RNA sequence: CGCUGGGUAGCCAAGUGCGGAGCGGAUAACUGCUGAAAGCAUCUAAGUAGUAAGCCCACCCCAAGAUGAGUGCUCUCCUA
RNA sequence: UUCACAUCGACGGGAAGGUUUGGCACCUCGAUGUCGGCUCUUCGCCACCUGGGGCUGUAGUAUGUUCCAAGGGUUGGGCUGUUCGCCCAUUAAAGCGGUACGUGAGCUGGGUUCAGAACGUCGUGAGACAGUUCGGUCCAUAUCCGGUGUGGGCGUUAGAG
RNA sequence: UCGGAGAGAGGCUCGGUGAAAUAGACAUGUCUGUGAAGAUGCGGACUACCUGCACCUGGACAGAAAGACCCUAUGAAGCU
RNA sequence: GGCCAGUGAGACGAUGGGGGAUAAGCUUCAUCGUCGAGAGGGAAACAGCCCGGAUCACCAGCUAAGGCCCCUAAAUGACCGCUCAGUGAUAAAGGAGGUAGGGGUGCAGAGACAGCCAGGAGGUUUGCCUAGAAGCAGCCACCCUUGAAAGAGUGCGUAAUAGCUCACUGAUCGAGCGCUCUUGCGCCGAAGAUGAACGGGGCUAAGCGGUCUGCCGAAGCUGUGGGAUGUAAAAAAACAU
RNA sequence: AACCCAGAGCUAGCUGGUUCUCCCCGAAAUGCGUUGAGGCGCAGCAGUUGACUGGACAUCUAGGGGUAAAGCACUGUUUCG
């Protein structure tokens, strides 16, 4: 997955969600999930 | 002028927070890569008393004496000890945040 | 990178201990009544 | 350590070849056998906290041994023995002491066998000796040929640092040669050979059980 | 070594053998299972499973001056 | 091809790092010896190869970009006093840097910073040029720390193997 | 490349004779900080029985020559 | 005014500006403080920061700045809240259903919020672009009919068909739900070279904020007892130093 | 631009050094000028002595400015309609 530091949403499938102390993209499309840091 | 202490149930010590898994006991020998980091839970497989031990050694004087003091402390894994026949006592504890 | 590091005597004026407490420096010394007038330390006696 | 078996002693002779049948060359390595292989002390979790078995070799006379030895091996009624060993195992349930060890029922043939004996002991020897350091330039006007050069960067750190590869006495020291095969049996000389080279010169004495692999025989950790 | 031709042991490599193993443990990145806050969803702020030449042990050598100086077997301590 | 974010990303903005050229001139002028190379190390990761993953405008092979990861490895030659860099043949790849641009009481002295001489140029001239050229003395028995090895003494609660 | 072996003189041991540069006193560890910005000597932590011998020189901004480069002096000298 | 000295290299900090890059432990002036010439206590060590200006003695006491888990002197004190990051030592833009609140705003017993089921048309197919498109390469436009609800139709996909699916409404189900700002403490962004390096040991209060009351704490002050200087010209006593 | 001796203890606004005790007071690193800039002279600040003075600290009041701030009425600059 792509990182950078300003993570938001891309389309309206993509959802934020925390996961072990990191804000994390979760979509069907494979291409925008992502990871802060 | 003080006195002895015994520990028993080394292994059954209580530790706050995620330090179970983030505080890094460690040591070196000399060389530029003797570094040896090791957790909490490792040492408590290894060698469960070096964390008594390492923890006491901080408190007490550094110098001479408390080189000397620190053969007064005996630490224990198991629930038993060989120190019967000076018999202790139970030891007071005037704090009531070590009981979780 | 353009950011200094503070290093000389400002090292002090950053880091000296401060208290920063209405309630801590309001404080001031305990009172006490003042003790009933006490007799003299020594008196000769005629010798 | 634990050993995957129990071995035994035995004394390196000296070298040879060994023609196989279809005219294979194999540089073979002899080792003898003197009378003694007995086991003189079985020890256990109980008494000692690990399992073990003492093994002697070497019989000489009996005016030559210290007399607390002789205590030691006078207690199993065990001869006179010069050498003592022993082989820590996972289980000793099959061992007790005044009994005989013969090699050629624990290693029948083409076993992988572990070696283990004093090297030659070469002295106080150099660095491209000891450490194979590369030399210096023998013209162009240098002056340093088989010298070590630099033995640190300069004020930082500002000391050497600890284990730098340095002289000092090379080889007379313990080693151990891993998974040698047997070549052939012979009973009736009590001799055994084995391929490959053997540490130390012919009279020394060493120690050869069976090899020890990590995941096969000895308790993983 | 007057200069050369060969050379045992010894030393030596260009020569001769061996070596680097593990379905062992715990993790990182990542993929997950089950599933709340939030009737949905979610790899998790309960729990848990896979998995790196890395980390720890295992392999080889040293090692109780480890002053925390250990353990076990054996031996000795005569005469007046 | 349409689709900002597979891969590039103008215009501008916000940072860390202390290896570049510099600014300041705080330590050293009764001395802190230089460029490169040889030998010998040892750390850092912002990862050239090797291990394990994600995305792909990833069919496959082979890439591309990026994450974890510094355990190990990172050739021999031609030209140059060199660093840098180009080239030949290979290689899994032929990584970037710190340690007084690591290391001269360890080495070399080809280069730069002495005295000789010469060309060009400037100067009436003596002479001069971060312009070139030929030549040109690198001392040292380790006191201490530190380091590689090897002994003795004493201790380890009677003394020993 | 890629070192290896051997001889001789030293080195090493014993006996005899017996210097030198140097030297504030020295009971003289490492790390990371601190500080006239680069510490055995201050702070904290770690390591470390005492004392010799033979070997190697990273540091003691080691020794050696009141810097020979640069600058200053209403200094000196040679030359034009 | 007489006799007669040294000084004329300044330093950091505060403020006011200049030069520089609104960089420098940079440089140059102005007004102050300290060091210089200043010990002591706090700041882990540390001339310039904070308290305070050492005549001397006492194994007497009260305090300042600052602190009270242990090393290491003093409450492992009390009460109301926050943080779970070892944040507590170290830097920003930016990012966020983190956490504890606060202030607006909208929705709901004539059923909200999510979940499951049903429908999700026709015409003026507007015109334009195109060989071709009923909405979906695309431009302009976005009026009307039927209805509980349907748009010149959100997204997927097709060259274009077709198709999937959304807004919206109907029922089911019964107490809460959504949108947008905002404060405090924290998370990511936050990578370096010999080795924890952020006093240590360690702590979920032994951290942060507010509030109350005790205590420790200097060569300061008080108390007791001496010396010296000046007033001062003998002593003494006194005041100040 | 030899060596020895003498002038010569040449000169050195530059380094280095300069020896017992107690008591009291106690600086300056600023300005002007300088063939001067790490030197010197004068002023400023010390000590000592003498003469003449009554202020210093604090409080209030008065007096003239043209800085901060503020502003566009002048001088310049500038956006839109
Ligand atoms: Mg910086
Ligand atoms: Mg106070
Ligand atoms: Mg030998
Ligand atoms: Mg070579
Ligand atoms: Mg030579
Ligand atoms: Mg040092
Ligand atoms: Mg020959
Ligand atoms: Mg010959
Ligand atoms: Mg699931
Ligand atoms: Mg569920
Ligand atoms: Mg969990
Ligand atoms: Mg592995
Ligand atoms: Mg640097
Ligand atoms: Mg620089
Ligand atoms: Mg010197
Ligand atoms: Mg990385
Ligand atoms: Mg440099
Ligand atoms: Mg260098
Ligand atoms: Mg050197
Ligand atoms: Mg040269
Ligand atoms: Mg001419
Ligand atoms: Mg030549
Ligand atoms: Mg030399
Ligand atoms: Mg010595
Ligand atoms: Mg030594
Ligand atoms: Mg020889
Ligand atoms: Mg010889
Ligand atoms: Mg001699
Ligand atoms: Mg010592
Ligand atoms: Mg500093
Ligand atoms: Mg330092
Ligand atoms: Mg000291
Ligand atoms: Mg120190
Ligand atoms: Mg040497
Ligand atoms: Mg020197
Ligand atoms: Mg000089
Ligand atoms: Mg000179
Ligand atoms: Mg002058
Ligand atoms: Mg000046
Ligand atoms: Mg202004
Ligand atoms: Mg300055
Ligand atoms: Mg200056
Ligand atoms: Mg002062
Ligand atoms: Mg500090
Ligand atoms: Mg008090
Ligand atoms: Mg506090
Ligand atoms: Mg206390
Ligand atoms: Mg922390
Ligand atoms: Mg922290
Ligand atoms: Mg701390
Ligand atoms: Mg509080
Ligand atoms: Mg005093
Ligand atoms: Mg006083
Ligand atoms: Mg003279
Ligand atoms: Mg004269
Ligand atoms: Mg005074
Ligand atoms: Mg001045
Ligand atoms: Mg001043
Ligand atoms: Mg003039
Ligand atoms: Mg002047
Ligand atoms: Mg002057
Ligand atoms: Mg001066
Ligand atoms: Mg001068
Ligand atoms: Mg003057
Ligand atoms: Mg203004
Ligand atoms: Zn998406």
């Amino acid at each position: 997955m792509k990182i950078r530091a300003s993570v938001r949403p891309i389309c309206e499938k993509c959802r934020l969600i925390r996961r072990r102390g990191r804000i994390i993209v979760i979509c069907s499309n494979p291409k925008h999930k992502q990871r802060q840091g | 002028m003080g006195a002895f202490v015994i520990v028993v149930n080394a292994d059954k010590v209580a530790v706050s927070g995620k330090k179970r898994t983030q505080k890094l006991y460690r040591r070196h020998s000399g060389r530029p890569g003797g570094l040896k980091e090791e957790t909490f839970d490792q040492l408590q497989k290894r060698i469960p008393e070096r964390i008594i031990e390492h923890a006491v050694r901080g408190m007490l004087p550094k110098g001479r004496l408390g080189r000397y003091l620190f053969n007064h402390l005996k630490v224990y894994k198991g629930a038993e000890h060989p120190h019967q026949a000076q018999q202790p006592i139970d030891l007071p504890l005037r704090d009531k945040r070590i009981r979780v | 990178s353009s950011r200094p590091q503070k290093k000389g005597t400002a090292h002090h004026m950053k880091t000296r201990p401060k208290k920063t407490a209405r309630w801590d420096i309001k404080r001031g010394p305990a009172v006490y009544p003042p003790l009933p007038p006490l007799p003299a330390e020594w008196t000769i006696v005629s010798s | 350590s634990v050993d995957a078996g129990i071995g035994v002693m035995g004394t390196k002779l000296g070298m040879m070849s060994f023609f196989e049948e279809d005219g294979t060359v194999v540089p073979v390595t002899v080792i003898g056998f003197k009378e003694g292989n007995i086991v003189t002390q079985v020890k256990t979790e109980s008494t000692d906290g690990y399992n073990a078995v003492q093994v002697g070799y070497e019989r000489l006379r009996d005016r030559k041994l210290t007399m607390p030895e002789r205590g030691h091996l006078n207690k199993a009624g065990v001869i006179p023995m010069r050498h003592l060993q022993e082989f820590r195992l996972v289980s000793v349930d099959d061992f007790t002491p005044s009994q005989k060890l013969l090699f050629e029922e624990l290693f029948k043939e083409g076993d992988m066998v572990d070696i283990s004996g004093t090297t030659i002991g070469k002295g106080f020897q150099g660095g491209i000796k000891r450490h194979n350091f590369k030399r210096g330039l023998m013209t162009h006007g240098s002056k340093s040929h088989r010298a070590l050069g630099s033995i640190g960067a300069g004020t930082t750190p500002g000391h050497v640092y600890k284990g730098k590869k340095m002289p000092g006495r090379m080889g007379g020291t313990k080693t151990k040669i891993r998974k040698l095969k047997i070549m052939k049996i012979d009973t009736d000389l009590r001799v055994v050979m084995i391929k490959g080279a053997v540490p130390g010169k012919p009279g020394n004495l060493l120690r050869l059980a069976p090899a020890k692999i990590v995941g096969k025989n000895i308790p993983k950790n």
